[PDB]
């Protein structure tokens, strides 16, 4: 999932 | 409300992006066949217009006449009182040209001699013949 | 966030509001008024902040109420009922903890339960501490399960479990003050290195990201806005979703080029159809001074009709030759408003081979996240989860991820090498029939009022079944175990003699060639203590390279590693391990992901228990006999050891409130 990603995270679609 | 800025996702692309496997790559083609199919288009009125352009070389410029600088004038020497009535002949209501015809008349004596020798120079004869063309 | 409120947050509760978890079990309060509500509220946070503040030591009821002040240490009623639903629920004394009131010294209920994988480990302490008679059957020889720490000489090294991700909010951020894990944290920062084995340069590295990231928004806009979330019945991938969105890009790419090169056309056009006019123009002239010519020749004197000609072509040729001036003035418009356009075109591409090459790094990431090919993940679901994320850096744990099931292993009865085969559950007990690994004839039976299974889904998946379930479990459960997903990812650990690489870098990427091979071995990390590099392979190369063997293998990886600081500065590795999640008969895989037409609610279903039939026909309804805890059955966390740790509280607190009662709900 998203929350596994320690390298450049994934920012696209998310709520932030 | 919108997707992500300048990219584009209207309801309506999207199906037709989807209809079928490949009516992905269709579009896709049809697209770079109609650029292909202007773009040599382009080319060929390019071609077209540099031979008009080089037809024009030289510009106007063995066919420009320097200028007739004269003071405009009141009276009416009948050598310019006939030059009018033939350019009437040939202009109608164009003051302007009368006036440019003539040399040195302003556009409004122009205009006024049409009043004061309209009967003696049949001016109503005259411009309705103007007419006659 | 701190204080009373911190706590709250950091055992993942709203502090100044009631959870649907507490309404359960305190109907008076949250459905009576809100004085009441905001008091039970800060008992609740305070104790939390109690045990928070001191996790080595138990938390009692007595040490609570010796601690909280009036109004609140006025009702006790309340603060038991409080404290004792935090213990069950295993949001207070979790973990390891001296105990001050030792041991029930008798036991009530007993409990088998199925794997000793993290999930597993947590249930049982938990149980044992409620009093129940708890044992563990593992397959492997080891604890942990998907938590494998590679051990020799001085090298440690994770082929399973690696990071925590961040201690906000994290149960493992309690764990770690209970248990000596070493926490250090991962550095940000990731170069990454095309195929040629040099750096991509900050330019590009940055517009690829950022355009990545634009098409991830992209597809949610789709999914939520547009509602593209059915394709010819199938349900749409997230890896389908980018390329639709991709095509749309590389389409209006070309839009543009297309109306661009139309605005030259029309205007090229009009400079032809000015142009015309200019020659037909040249043309009149060209006679008109032929003509006035001739009239020159008409040496004076002359009669007036013939001084006339002269004149009236006089002006004639003036008015053309304004005309003309005026059109040379217009096409001088028109012939800078080319070189206008023609000095703007639009972009040319959408994105270049190395742009799009760089983009699939991009997707191996998300492939290594979610354990899987970007085609098998849901569109609309697959994080759902996003929402639950921890704060703070994420962290390894430089003394090996091992170190923690080890920890939670001991005080408790596991039969280690023991491979259950069936079980067997009925309206009055269970018995779970397992083999010994080592040699598979030799049986045993166990007898248990309750079965925690935290069999990996994967396993769970086996056709043909590796575990039979007797009876059959329901469709229900069934199809969620079909329609859920279950990944797999891989590590190639490297163990030096020398550091080679970035000694202040921890993480970096390698672009693919292909988008075929865009995960094979992607990814680099310098984690550890010693000359240790760790490499991921993932998405669709996961699956392919555990065909392949170790050496061809380390090659590969040795190749990319010349390639990016020379090849005589990459020297022949010491120790080389190679994980094959999916091979591997106890995981079959590495963690689960939503799957295209499943959703978080699959995970829902994984969880709940299951319940026998009766024996004699027309007795009463009977009590649940089988549970689930794991990694794919905790919706909020899936794919993590913190969401199995919690998995493994959750099931032991409904299992104790099923056969020990519950004591607090009155
Ligand atoms: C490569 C990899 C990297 C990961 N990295 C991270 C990470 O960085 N951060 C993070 O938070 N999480 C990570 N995880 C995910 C995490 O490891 C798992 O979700 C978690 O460890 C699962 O624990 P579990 O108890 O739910 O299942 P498991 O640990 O798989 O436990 C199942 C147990 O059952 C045993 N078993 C299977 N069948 C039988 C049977 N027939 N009879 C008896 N025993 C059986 C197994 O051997 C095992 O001990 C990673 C996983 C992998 C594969």
């Amino acid at each position: 999932a998203r929350t596994m990603q320690t390298a450049r995270k994934s920012t696209g679609g998310k709520a932030p | 409300r919108k997707p992500p800025k300048g990219m584009f996702l209207s309801q309506e692309d999207v199906e037709a992006v989807s209809a079928n496997a490949t009516a992905a790559t269709t579009v896709l083609r049809q697209l770079d066949m109609e650029l292909v199919s202007v773009k040599r288009q382009i080319q060929n009125i390019k071609q077209t217009n540099s031979a008009l352009k080089e037809k024009l070389d030289g510009g106007i410029e063995p066919y420009r006449l320097p200028e007739v600088i004269q003071k405009c004038n009141a009276r009416w020497t009948t050598e310019e009182q006939l030059l009018a009535v033939q350019a009437i002949r040939k202009y109608g209501r164009d003051f302007q040209a009368i006036s440019d015809v003539i040399g040195n008349k302003s556009v409004v004596q122009v205009k006024n001699f049409f009043v004061n020798y309209r009967r003696r120079f049949n001016i109503d004869e005259v411009l309705q013949e103007w007419e006659a063309e | 966030p701190s204080g009373v409120e911190g706590a709250a947050f950091q055992s993942r509760l709203p502090h100044d509001r009631m959870t649907s978890q507490e309404a359960a079990c305190f109907p008076d309060i949250i459905s009576g008024p809100q004085q009441t509500q905001k008091v039970f509220l800060f008992i609740r946070n305070r104790t939390l902040q109690l045990w928070l503040d001191n996790p080595k030591i138990q938390l009692t009821f007595e040490a609570t109420l010796q601690q909280l002040e009036a109004p609140y240490n006025s009702d006790t009623v309340l603060v038991h009922r409080v404290h004792s639903y935090l213990e069950r629920h295993g949001l207070i004394n979790f973990g390891i903890y001296k105990r001050i009131k030792p041991l029930p010294t008798k036991k009530t209920g007993k409990v088998i339960i199925i794997g000793s994988g993290v999930s597993g480990l947590a249930a049982a302490r938990q149980l044992q501490s409620f009093g129940m008679d708890v044992t563990l059957l593992e397959a492997r020889d080891r604890v942990g399960g998907r938590v494998a720490t590679f051990r020799k000489g001085n090298y440690v090294a994770d082929l399973g479990a690696m990071v925590v991700t961040g201690l906000g909010g994290n149960p493992m951020a309690v764990v770690s003050k209970q248990v000596n894990m070493e926490l250090a944290k991962i550095k940000q920062k990731c170069p990454l290195y095309e195929a040629n084995g040099q750096a991509v340069p900050k330019e590009k590295d940055e517009m690829v990201e950022q355009e990545f990231n634009r098409l991830l928004e992209a597809t949610s806009y789709l999914s939520h806005q547009l509602d593209f979330n059915v394709l010819n019945n199938k349900p749409v991938s997230l890896g389908q979703a980018l390329e639709v969105v991709i095509q749309l890009q590389e389409k209006h790419v070309k839009d543009e080029q297309i109306e661009h090169w139309k605005k030259i056309v029309k205007t090229q056009e009009e400079l032809k159809e000015l142009l015309n006019k200019m020659v037909n123009l040249k043309e009149k002239i060209k006679e008109l001074h032929q003509q006035y010519k001739e009239a020159s020749e008409v040496k004076p004197p002359r009669d007036i009709t013939a001084e006339f000609l002269v004149k009236s072509k006089h002006r004639d040729l003036t008015a053309l030759c304004k005309e003309y001036d005026e059109l040379a003035e217009t096409q001088g418009k028109l012939e800078e408003k080319l070189q206008e356009l023609e000095a703007n075109p639009p972009s040319d591409v959408y994105l270049s081979s190395r742009d799009r090459q760089i983009l699939d790094w991009h997707f191996a990431n998300l492939e290594f996240a979610n354990a899987t090919p970007l085609s098998t993940l849901s569109l609309k679901h697959w994080d759902q989860d996003d929402d639950f994320e921890f704060t703070g850096s994420h962290l390894t744990v430089r003394n090996g991820y091992s170190c923690v099931p080890v920890a939670l292993a001991e005080g408790l009865d596991i039969k280690l090498n023991t491979a259950v085969r069936q079980v067997r559950y009925t309206a009055s007990g269970c018995e779970v029939i397992a083999v010994n690994t080592r040699s598979t004839s030799q049986t045993f039976i166990y007898k248990c009022d309750a079965v925690l299974c935290t069999l990996p889904l994967g396993v769970l998946k086996q056709q043909p079944p590796a575990v039979q379930f007797v009876p059959p479990l329901p469709e229900w459960k069934t199809s969620a175990v079909q329609r859920m997903g279950f990944g797999n990812l891989n590590k190639v650990v490297l163990c030096f003699d020398r550091v080679f690489w970035d000694p202040s870098v921890n993480l970096f990427g390698h672009v693919g060639s292909t988008t075929a091979s865009r995960g094979e071995l992607f990814l680099f990390w310098n984690l550890y203590k010693a000359p240790i590099l760790l490499a991921l392979v993932a998405g669709e190369a996961a699956g392919i390279m555990e065909n392949i063997s170790d050496d061809v293998i380390v090659g590969r990886c040795l190749a990319i590693l010349k390639g990016i600081f020379g090849s005589s500065a990459v020297p022949q590795p010491k120790e080389t391990v190679v994980s094959r999640w999916r091979a591997d008969p106890w995981a079959r895989g590495s963690y689960s992901y939503v799957a295209a037409g499943s959703s978080g609610n699959d995970y829902d279903l994984m969880a709940q228990p299951i319940t026998p039939g009766p024996s004699i026909p027309g007795a009463p309804q009977p009590i649940p006999r089988l549970f689930f805890a794991g990694e794919h059955t905790i919706r909020n966390y899936p794919a993590t050891v913190h969401g199995a740790l919690l998995s493994g509280l959750r099931e032991a607190g409904r299992i104790a409130d099923q056969f020990l009662g519950a004591m607090y709900t009155l």
